[PDB]
């Protein structure tokens, strides 16, 4: 992410049967695939890369990212359930309380006697 | 690394002494060492006897304290011939050129017959060295109005490295022997023989004087004297065995000048005790091991950068003082031992002798951090860092040193306060030998301790301190002092902790049945002020609570109070350079505003809170098209607007905070820029209607935009939140961005500039804000001071009618600099600190040559490689090479959310960019003449308005002061929202309309914070002009003249100056009163 | 009192003969075509020609985009630059430069009666027939222009036969 | 004040100016001079230097209509033209960007007048009104700096309104999906040249202007290196 978080994506989609189709199956080329596999890889990338962990945590609720991978893989094969699997933390930066804080949106004791 | 090692060699070069001045020099001490030897000797003497023989003699005997009585005096005197040599940086070819002037030392060996075994205790050999150098002077004297040579040398006493106990004479030469061109002052140590005395009984733990506690100072004094020219013997192998020793000695001199470092006594309270002789030293124990396993850390066949930076890592790394230290020999392999002796060690097992007791614990600390953040510079590959390590002077300005400075005018200051002076008391003078030595330690413990973990580094400097004095006078003699104490007043310097500098309570040991040692001291020291308190997180522990204030730091409060309570009661502690600085921040109509610490944000937080709550509503609304995101690109969002947020304060011109609304991506959108404006309203229509009916508690309006040239369709909906708060909402679309390149393709080659200016400013507000507010608002959280000292700046570049030009981001990207870029220099920690060093930046940096480019990241991936930045500079020298004045652009600042660097400053008239460096060249030249003090301070905030050729004045109907939520209040939004102009400020729009008509002739300024530099009242605003030199003398008459002129001739006009008068005058209506011309 | 600075104008704070001269003169007058030509000039007497033609192009950016006459003034010293000290590619280039930006048949006149000047007959007569051939039909200057040529070097036949070509391009 | 022409042509046009408190006989002047163009919509117009701030076609009329009275001459003011006071209009992003919906020097603007009676009539006064000053200042006319358009300019945090903002976009959307609709049919409707060519339309592509827009934007090798008796004979050559 843009805050020095690594964190790994698994990004799941299914091949769907148009309006009008008669075939029992939708099986896609490999050459689809790979295709489409592509551009979830770079939409996936852009994100995270143009994101902080607060703000990419922010899109997976709504699952804005899901119907942006729709609409890039519509061209090539229409799809569905398109999901993100997964999300794992890998490393995280320094601890930083100052950003905790912010975060969550200092106090005093009381005399004891 | 080949580009390093040409840098040293050109300053080595440009440093070296001019070898015609070293033989000048040498022709003196020649002749000079004559004269000596011509000094008869002397007979046995008892202290009434010579006191006698100095009675009515000009020279005095300049005896150390305590001087001398008749009763413990009985041991005798005698002077007999000494045994010439020279020491110190001459006497191994190691020195260079210093403007200021440098010093010959020259080592006067007392014979050993001079002396008892048993001279080392109770100052019986100080005293026959007083004399001895008090016989030396009078003879000298003489032979020297003997050869008339007194013509034009002078001749005073002195203290070496500050010492007290080692008074010295010192030679100079004022304007055939004459040597004052040579700029060197010779100075005459009267030193003791080596092994006179057994070194085990002069170890630091040992004492000397009878009263039992230890000596290291006394002890240091005379072990040191007898040990001079051992060191040298050792220091001269070395440079024999290692050709590289010298150049990396001089380095060494030269990096420690500029931290303001220096060989003179730091327990008096100046920085020092680390200098040329100490590193050069430090080299000769590393150079023969320096490890814990004793291998070797430097090798003789090391170059001048390797063995510089093996010491600087040395320091860096390894602990002296605490735990652990080195031991060498000078006569056996250097080892690192484990144990520690809790002050800045280096001993010399041979001599028995401690190079480091000169050092203090504090200046200690200091010189690590120094020796740490160099060795990070050193190893840095991505910038050069020659001209910061070497050719850099941050000694200046204390200041810019230090974060914060507390002046201490202690009481009765002929003679210091009875009560005072009686804690001096004999125990504290043996281990202390001057009482500003003992002071100075007072100071800093009661200091260190209160203070705690708010600080990082602290300085006690005795400020208006002598070390010379003349002949006729025994000790150096203070005007406030009168020969009693050396200084004048004490200035505390601190290092503070961002972090935790701000804690309200100052924690301490946590309760327990029996007091413990920790916990009994922590209630001695604090006394009343020590509570026992309990939390809410149930722990109970000691602690003492404070309270903030809008006005000076909680630090402030407590070494006010630490000093009183144990130094003296009637101290006097006072800053009123930071006080000040923290009023002119602008003061925000919260509650509880007086007691807020300008390190809170939280006025911040209730907006984003406020944000927060119609994020989720408009996801939740339903629209033709899913809401991609929302993101807020308010100045607010990241900490830099210049006044808090308030509620309902809508006069503030940053009120409306702008967010970027993105929808997903679709194909139907309008192919034509003009149909793309208003397909993008037509959604703020639905979701200004559908907000309304939902959550009819939301008021809503619409408002053009026009920031971008000839886009002239854009529309904005303004949402003003029932918290009290307003947000604009605009929207950005894909296809938006290739309609612009589009525009740009099909332009006319003429065109293609303009249009690339429209674009410019698009990626500035779109797609490049985005990145910035991101990047800004993270890398704040660490920087703590940067959202101050930015908005102080912010407000600093107004009084002075900058912000009208200066966009905003520009602002924020100059004042970061000393946060990600600190070297040489610390990363503020205070106010005034960081508001300074933007200054300072700004006066010595040269846009024309050197180019702004700053890694937004926090302290030490996402740091600029070697590839981007050799991009980013090409990018500079291509700029330039089309632009070599730099007219057309003046400041690039570039990161890698702008690479281009002209992003967010284009179109800056060139005269206002150089005000902006002539007004801080012109800055710290006045703190230069004039110290930090409140009238100083007061004319940096004040503008000149004379060199503007007409002034217009400009006042609106009513004052804003309190609707801009500046406390010296509406509390409801109007009903009829047509009312909001009628509490708005519009002179900052009149400029801007101005400067569009008038762009050819005229640059017309003004004050965009009206509410925060318009007075009591925040009502008075002016308009500044300026005329291109091209009409300001009469031009020839032409169409494409294109400016308002009178006529003089046929073919000749001149600018009619009277008829734009008016047309300024038009506009404002009531508002224009008065005119200057 | 107050901190004043003096507005500095040519950023000091930070007959002409030297490049500071000439340089210090721009800062006032960028849209003086004879200010950048007397630069211009100034470098080629100085054998500069490379930097010479760097100045040409700052000259073309630097100078606003309505000063045709100005801009007219820079393209006409760029066609003589290259004509006099170029080869026969480098003054296409610019030649074919120029008429992209500004009235294309009235370069095709300028660099007319450069080759005129410097007695390069040879290729203006064949600029002429380039010319007439793109602007004949709507130009009778360039027919006219064309019928001095021949006439003033003798060939008055030539001339005969360029008159019925332009009558019959003509309308 | 003794001048009336500049030798060039541009007859000095002085007025007096108002007067306000802040600035306690001060005057603004204009050069105009007769406009000659064969494109009909800059036919009968007077063309104009440094003209007063913010001037619409109402301040001339004023001003026209001042001078009407004076001299009993009829001219009336049509409109007025390349009025740019800031710039805002040099460059037409809309035509840029695309051919639908928009089929298309410095402080100074074309003075349109309904008839050439009207111009001349105009003129001849201006000629007069321009003796004044040198014998009679003191009638010299007042440019009155405000009018409805100055009003609304100066108001510039003006919510707009909710009301007209719907009905703009209401017709310019209309507009807009008739020009592209009428646009995507031309492409894709087998175009046929007079010679028997018929063009090449892609699926997808919606105007004719992008399918030129795209023409002017736009065996090494399959060659073998030793194939004939030539090339390793030539082969042979180099290897001795
Ligand atoms: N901390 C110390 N401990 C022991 N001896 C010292 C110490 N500092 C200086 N000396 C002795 O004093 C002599 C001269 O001291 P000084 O610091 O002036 O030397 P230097 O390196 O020549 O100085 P400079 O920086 O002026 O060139 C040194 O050669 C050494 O004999
Ligand atoms: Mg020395």
């Amino acid at each position: 992410t843009s805050d020095d978080y690594v964190l790994r994506i698994f990004a799941i989609a299914f091949t769907r049967k148009q309006a009008n189709q008669v075939k029992r199956h939708s099986y896609a080329q490999s050459s689809h695939i790979r295709a489409i596999r592509k551009v979830i890889s770079e939409i996936l990338t852009k994100e995270v890369q143009g994101s902080t962990l607060a703000q990419l945590t922010s899109k997976l609720i709504p699952e804005v990212i899901n119907k942006e991978i729709e609409n890039a893989t519509k061209d090539i094969f229409p799809l569905q359930n398109i999901h993100v699997r997964k999300v794992k933390l890998l490393k995280q930066p320094k601890f930083d309380v100052g950003a905790l804080m912010a975060l969550h949106g200092e106090e005093k004791g009381k005399k004891v006697t | 690394s080949n580009i390093f090692k040409l840098q040293i060699d050109e300053l080595l070069e440009q440093v070296k002494l001019k070898q015609k001045h070293v033989l000048k020099v040498e022709k003196f001490l020649h002749k000079l060492y004559d004269i000596l030897q011509e000094i008869p000797d002397w007979e046995e003497k008892s202290l009434a006897e010579v006191d006698s023989f100095f009675k009515n003699k000009i020279v005095s005997v300049p005896f150390v304290d305590p001087k001398p009585i008749p009763q413990n005096t009985n041991y005798k005197f005698n002077y007999k011939k000494p045994d010439i040599s020279l020491i110190g940086s001459f006497a191994l070819k190691a020195g260079i050129y210093q403007p200021n002037g440098s010093s010959i030392d020259t080592l006067l060996t007392m014979p050993k017959e001079l002396f008892e075994k048993k001279d080392f205790l109770n100052f019986r050999c100080l005293h026959k060295r007083s004399v001895y150098l008090a016989y030396l002077t009078h003879h000298l004297l003489i032979l020297l109005k003997k050869d008339k040579l007194d013509s034009f040398l002078q001749l005073e006493y002195s203290y070496f490295d500050n010492d007290p106990l080692l008074p010295i004479l010192r030679i100079s030469c004022s304007k055939d022997y004459n040597f004052y061109k040579t700029r060197f002052s010779i100075n005459l140590l009267i030193g003791f023989p080596y092994k006179v005395f057994e070194p085990k009984k002069l170890l630091p733990n040992r004492n000397c004087i009878r009263i039992l506690p230890a000596t290291p100072l006394y002890n240091f004094s005379v072990l040191s004297s007898s040990t001079h020219e051992n060191y040298l013997k050792y220091l001269y192998k070395t440079k024999k065995q290692t050709e590289s020793f010298v150049e990396a000695t001089v380095l060494g001199r030269l990096w420690l000048q500029q931290r303001g470092f220096s060989s003179n006594m730091s327990h008096s309270g100046s920085l020092g005790g680390f200098g040329t002789f100490e590193f050069t030293i430090l080299m000769a124990a590393l150079l023969n091991g320096g490890g814990i396993n004793s291998n070797k850390i430097l090798l003789h066949g090391f170059s001048s950068y390797q063995l510089f930076k093996g010491v600087i890592k040395y320091l860096a790394t390894m602990d002296l003082c605490h735990d652990g230290h080195l031991q060498f020999h000078s006569n056996p392999a250097s080892k690192y031992i484990d144990e520690g002796f809790q002050t800045p060690t280096l001993f010399d097992k041979s001599t028995k002798v401690n190079i480091l007791t000169k050092m203090t614990v504090s200046s200690y600390q200091i010189l690590k951090e120094y020796a740490g953040e160099t060795l990070r510079m050193l190893n840095n590959v991505v910038q050069d860092q020659f001209s910061n390590i070497f050719l850099t002077n941050i000694s200046r300005f204390d200041n810019l040193k230090y974060d914060l400075c507390y002046d201490v005018q202690l009481p009765l200051g002929n003679n210091l306060e009875t009560s005072l002076a009686a804690t001096f008391g004999s125990m504290e003078r043996v281990k202390f030998i001057t009482l500003e030595n003992f002071l100075a330690h007072k100071i800093t413990n009661v200091a260190r301790y209160a203070l705690g973990d708010r600080i990082k580094y602290i300085q006690i400097e005795m400020v208006g301190q002598k070390s010379d004095f003349p002949i006729t006078k025994r000790k150096v003699y203070s005007n406030t002092g009168g020969n009693h104490f050396n200084f004048d007043f004490v200035r505390v310097k601190l290092i503070v902790n961002p972090s935790e500098c701000d804690k309200l309570v100052t924690k301490g040991p946590a309760h327990s049945e029996t007091m413990s040692t920790e916990a009994a001291v922590f209630k001695n020291f604090w006394g009343i002020k020590s509570s026992l308190r309990r939390f809410k997180d149930g722990s109970i522990t000691h602690c003492c609570v404070w309270s903030t204030s809008s006005s000076e730091p909680i630090i402030s409060s407590i070494v006010n109070f630490a000093l009183q309570k144990h130094v003296s009661k009637k101290a006097q502690i006072s800053n009123e350079t930071i006080k000040k600085f923290h009023n002119f921040l602008p003061l925000p109509n919260l509650p509880s505003s007086a007691k807020t610490s300008v390190l809170n944000l939280s006025s911040f937080f209730n907006l984003k809170k406020s944000f927060d709550d119609l994020y989720k509503i408009i996801f939740q609304m339903k629209l033709p098209l899913s809401v991609k995101s929302i993101l807020p690109v308010g100045s607010a969002f990241r900490y830099t607007s210049l006044c808090q947020p308030v509620p309902f304060a809508y006069s503030d011109p940053d009120f409306f905070q702008d967010v970027i609304l993105e929808f997903e991506t679709s194909p139907k959108w309008p192919d034509e820029i003009t149909s793309l404006e208003k397909a993008k309203t037509a959604f703020l229509l639905k979701i200004q209607e559908e907000l309304s009916a939902n959550s009819s508690t939301y008021r809503s309006f619409f408002s053009r935009d026009e920031s971008i040239p000839y886009n002239l369709e854009i529309v904005t909906l303004n949402i003003l939140t029932p918290e009290g708060y307003g947000f604009k909402f605009r929207v950005l679309t894909e296809r938006d961005e290739i309609l612009y390149l589009r525009a740009i393709a099909n332009a006319r080659n003429e065109l293609k500039p303009e249009l690339e200016a429209t674009f410019l400013k698009f990626t500035a507000k779109y797609l490049a804000s985005v990145r910035h507010t991101r990047t800004l608002e993270n890398i704040s959280h660490s920087y703590q001071f940067y959202s101050p000292v930015v908005r102080l700046f912010k407000r600093w570049l107004d009084t002075h009618l900058l912000l009208g030009h200066i966009t905003d981001e520009l602002a924020e990207l100059i004042a970061i600099k000393p946060f990600v870029d600190p070297a040489p220099y610390f990363i503020p920690g205070s106010l005034e600190n960081g508001f300074l060093k933007v200054l300072k930046f700004i006066s010595q940096w040269n846009w024309k040559d050197d180019p702004l480019i700053l890694d937004l990241v926090k302290p030490e991936s996402e740091r600029l490689t070697l590839a981007q930045y050799k991009g980013i500079q090409m990018n500079f020298t291509n700029l330039r090479n089309s632009d070599p004045n730099g007219t057309h652009l003046q400041f690039f600042v570039a990161s890698k959310n702008d690479p281009s660097g002209i992003l967010y400053s284009s179109g800056i008239p060139l005269p206002i960019a150089t005000r902006l460096t002539a007004l801080a060249k012109v800055a710290v030249n006045l703190l230069q003449t004039h110290g930090l003090n409140q009238q100083t301070i007061n004319l940096l905030f004040t503008p000149g308005l004379k060199d503007y050729d007409f002034v217009v004045d400009l006042r609106t109907p009513i004052g804003l002061k309190s609707s801009c939520g500046i406390l010296s209040a509406p509390s409801n939004f109007p009903e009829n929202l047509n009312d909001l102009s009628e509490k708005m400020d519009p002179t900052y729009q009149l400029v801007k309309y101005l400067n569009l008509k008038y762009k050819n002739s005229l640059i017309l300024s003004s004050r965009k914070y009206i509410g925060v530099n318009g007075g009591e009242k925040g009502d008075k605003n002016v308009i500044t002009g300026l005329i291109k030199p091209l009409f300001k003398g009469a031009h020839k008459f032409r169409v494409n003249l294109d400016c308002n002129v009178k006529p003089v001739d046929d073919e000749n006009v001149i600018l009619n100056k009277e008829a734009i008068f008016h047309e300024i005058a038009a506009f404002g209506n009531d508002m224009v009163i008065n005119f200057e011309t | 009192l107050s901190l004043s600075a003096g507005f500095d104008w040519t950023a000091s704070i930070l007959a002409p003969e030297s490049v500071a001269d000439f340089e210090r003169l721009l800062i006032g007058n960028p849209n003086s075509s004879v200010v950048w030509m007397n630069y211009m000039a100034f470098q080629l007497q100085l054998s500069e020609i490379e930097k010479a033609r760097e100045l040409a192009e700052r000259a073309l950016k630097t100078i606003n985009f309505r000063e045709e006459a100005e801009k007219l003034n820079i393209w006409i010293a760029m066609l003589n630059l290259e004509n006099t000290f170029g080869t026969e590619e480098t003054l296409e280039e610019v030649f074919s430069r120029a008429c992209q930006y500004m009235d294309s048949y009235t370069i095709h006149t300028k660099l007319l009666g450069i080759y005129e000047i410097s007695e390069k007959f040879d290729k203006a007569a064949e600029l002429f027939k380039a010319t007439a051939k793109k602007f004949g039909g709507e130009k009778v200057s360039i027919w006219v222009s064309w019928g001095d040529f021949l006439i003033s070097h003798n060939e008055e036949q030539e001339a005969r036969t360029i008159l019925g070509n332009a009558l019959k391009a003509l309308p | 004040e003794d001048i009336s022409a500049m030798k060039n042509g541009f007859i000095v046009v002085p007025f007096k100016l108002p007067d306000h408190k802040a600035l306690p006989a001060s005057l603004h002047f204009m050069f105009a001079k007769r406009h000659q163009s064969s494109n009909s919509n800059e036919s009968d117009c007077l063309f104009l230097v440094n003209l007063p701030l913010l001037s619409n076609i109402e301040h001339m009329k004023k001003f026209v209509g001042q001078l009407c009275g004076k001299y009993d001459t009829v001219s009336h003011v049509e409109e007025l033209l390349y009025n740019d006071e800031f710039g805002l209009h040099e460059v037409d992003l809309s035509a840029l960007t695309s051919d639908l919906m928009s089929s298309t020097p410095r402080n100074t603007a074309l003075l349109k007048f309904v008839d050439a009676a009207s111009i001349n009539n105009c003129w001849n006064a201006l000629k007069k009104y321009s003796n004044l000053h040198a014998k009679h200042p003191n009638e010299l006319f007042e440019w009155t700096y405000t009018t409805p358009s100055f009003t609304t300019f100066v108001n510039f945090y003006k919510p707009l309104d909710i009301d007209y903002l719907k009905e703009d976009i209401h017709t310019h959307m209309a507009i807009f999906e008739q020009r592209e609709a009428q646009a995507q049919e031309d492409v894709q409707s087998s175009i046929v040249d007079e010679d028997g060519f018929t063009l090449v339309v892609g699926k997808n592509t919606k105007s004719l202007n992008s399918i030129r827009k795209k023409i002017l934007n736009k065996i090494d090798k399959k060659a073998k290196k030793d194939f004939y008796r030539f090339q390793v004979r030539e082969r042979k050559k180099q290897e001795i």
